[PDB]
């Protein structure tokens, strides 16, 4: 499990040769109803289904037909010409009262990237402290070990 | 969520990797504390 | 999706972690060869 | 700000006592009907346990309201969970990658224990 991080300043080389050894190792062990049906045969076809081309075009001196067609036109363009009448009305103040709770949106986000940043780099301070404390103790564990291997032969 | 949890699994791997090098050490303290010993005794023979 | 993406990111990091304990015992293992083979060749 | 089910901007949030969340209150109805308890905390929670202006600025050409926008918002619901359910599987099998060389990498690690020790144990009887 224990590999330092901080205290080990470990190559490419490295990597590339530990990742050969856990290759050979790797070498050796080898909800809805009708809905979803349309909606994924949808997506995995890729083809949106055709909606109503039809009042954008029509033809005058038509027949029955068209005197539907054309019916539609007018009172769509009733709803049309009263929809843009209401929204012409309030006109850009209705606008810029959304505009300002995007900004209220967008800043909350923000400040929860500084909590996770803050969080984070905390973590990483303390292992710091932990890997620095164990690394002097390596240390003074090696020379130790050095020390014994060459007495021992100069006893002998 | 990945420091917060390298803390958990690193923290326990160091006593591990210490426990196994102070045993490491005490065993090479006795080869130290027996060789000289046999140092030791040649005087005796003088 | 999440739930999911924490246990990789988990491995992965703990994955190449475990992976640097290999590259250090290594090359410890290493040493003690040279060491004793040249000791117990004098 | 935004419902904790689906990812909206509620137009009556409703908030839970047992976890404090704002939901929209259609989903977090449907949720106690199917199974009475709290989504995230899975807690018990009923609909007489939950406690209930935006603005968006509907478009100068807004016909196209029948045909060009709800074509695009089912188009969009359709394109995104497909890709989602696409994200999903490899994620699981890409979970299965990184267990198994993780036991891979275990299995280096107990036979380099081994491995080493003993190395190191050879030195120590070498001087002997």
């Amino acid at each position: 499990m224990d590999g330092l991080s901080f205290v080990d300043k470990i190559p490419d080389g490295y990597k590339n040769e530990i990742d050969q050894l856990v290759k050979k190792e790797f070498a050796n062990i080898k909800a809805d109803n009708s809905v979803s049906t349309l909606t994924n045969a949808l997506y995995t076809e890729y083809l949106k289904q055709r909606n109503n081309k039809k009042r954008r075009t029509p033809d005058f001196n038509d027949d029955d037909d068209t005197l539907f067609l054309e019916e539609y036109r007018r009172k769509y363009p009733r709803i049309d010409t009263s929809r843009y009448i209401p929204n012409e009305s309030s006109e850009v103040s209705l606008l810029g009262i959304v505009d300002s709770y995007l900004k209220h949106q967008e800043i909350v986000l923000d400040t929860l990237l500084p909590q996770t940043v803050s969080n984070q780099w905390r973590i990483n301070n303390d292992y710091i402290r932990q890997t620095c404390t164990i690394v002097e103790e390596m240390n003074i564990q090696q020379r130790k070990q050095i020390n014994d291997l060459e007495i021992y032969r100069k006893r002998l | 969520s990945t420091l917060c949890h390298h803390s958990l699994p690193a923290l326990i791997e160091g006593q591990r990797k210490y426990y196994a090098d102070y045993y490491a050490y005490r065993q090479e303290i006795r080869s130290l504390e027996g060789r000289r010993k046999r140092l030791q005794a040649m005087l005796n023979s003088s | 999706l999440d739930s999911l993406t924490k246990k990789l990111s988990t491995v992965m990091y703990e994955r190449d972690a475990a992976k640097l304990v290999a590259a250090q015992l290594l090359m410890e293992k290493n040493e003690d060869s040279k060491d004793l083979p040249k000791s117990s060749q004098q | 700000m935004l419902c904790a089910i689906s990812g909206k901007v509620p137009r009556r949030p409703v908030l839970s006592p047992k976890s404090r969340t704002i939901f929209e209150k259609s989903l977090l109805e449907q949720y106690v009907k199917d199974t009475g308890n709290d989504p995230i905390t899975n807690e018990p929670l009923s609909i007489e346990e939950i406690v209930e202006s935006a603005q968006q600025a509907s478009l100068t050409e807004s016909i196209p309201n029948l045909l060009t926008s709800l074509q695009n918002e089912w188009d969009a619901i359709m394109l995104e969970n497909f890709k989602l359910r696409s994200t999903l599987d490899s994620l699981t099998k890409k979970l299965s990658t990184v267990m198994y060389e993780r036991d891979a990498a275990k299995l280096v690690a107990a036979q380099l224990l081994m491995e080493k020790n003993e190395d190191s144990k050879d030195l120590p009887k070498s001087s002997q």
